[PDB]
């Protein structure tokens, strides 16, 4: 046996709970990509004092 | 069920879904990607803005150090 799969079916159940958990992803990768750059701005190491300037 | 059957394998069907997932993210990852640089697209052209006019609007413009007129003096003259 080979080429064929006698599963000709493709439970979509599957696949949604797959999907599913892509919702999931798509919410930390959401998340992480927005701390790729909200994070970036928090600077935390006491950047400029006061106003803008030198 | 003991992670999917025992005989088939679940791992390549499996495969194709995973993708879904990442592929979901890849796609949901760009729109938030604009979402997050745009944001600063205004300041960025604001800022670029402001150097832009600033110039052009200080590059030759010393009437107002001046006071706030020059010419149109017309008066009694002498020296």
């Amino acid at each position: 046996g080979a080429m064929g799969s006698e599963e000709r079916a493709i439970p979509i159940w599957w696949v949604l709970v797959g999907v599913l958990g892509g919702l999931l992803l798509l919410t930390i990768l959401v998340l992480a990509m927005w701390k790729v750059g909200f994070f970036k701005r928090n600077r935390p190491p006491l950047e400029e004092d006061d106003e803008e300037g030198e | 069920g003991a992670m999917g059957s025992k005989g088939p394998d679940i791992l390549v069907v499996l495969l194709s879904v995973m993708g879904a997932i990442l592929l979901i993210g890849l796609a949901a990852l760009l729109i938030w990607k604009l979402l997050i640089t745009i944001h600063d697209r205004k300041e960025f052209a604001k800022f670029e803005e402001e150097r832009a006019r600033a110039k052009w609007d200080t590059a030759n413009n010393p009437l107002y150090k001046e006071a706030t007129s020059t010419f149109t003096n017309i008066t009694y003259r002498g020296t």
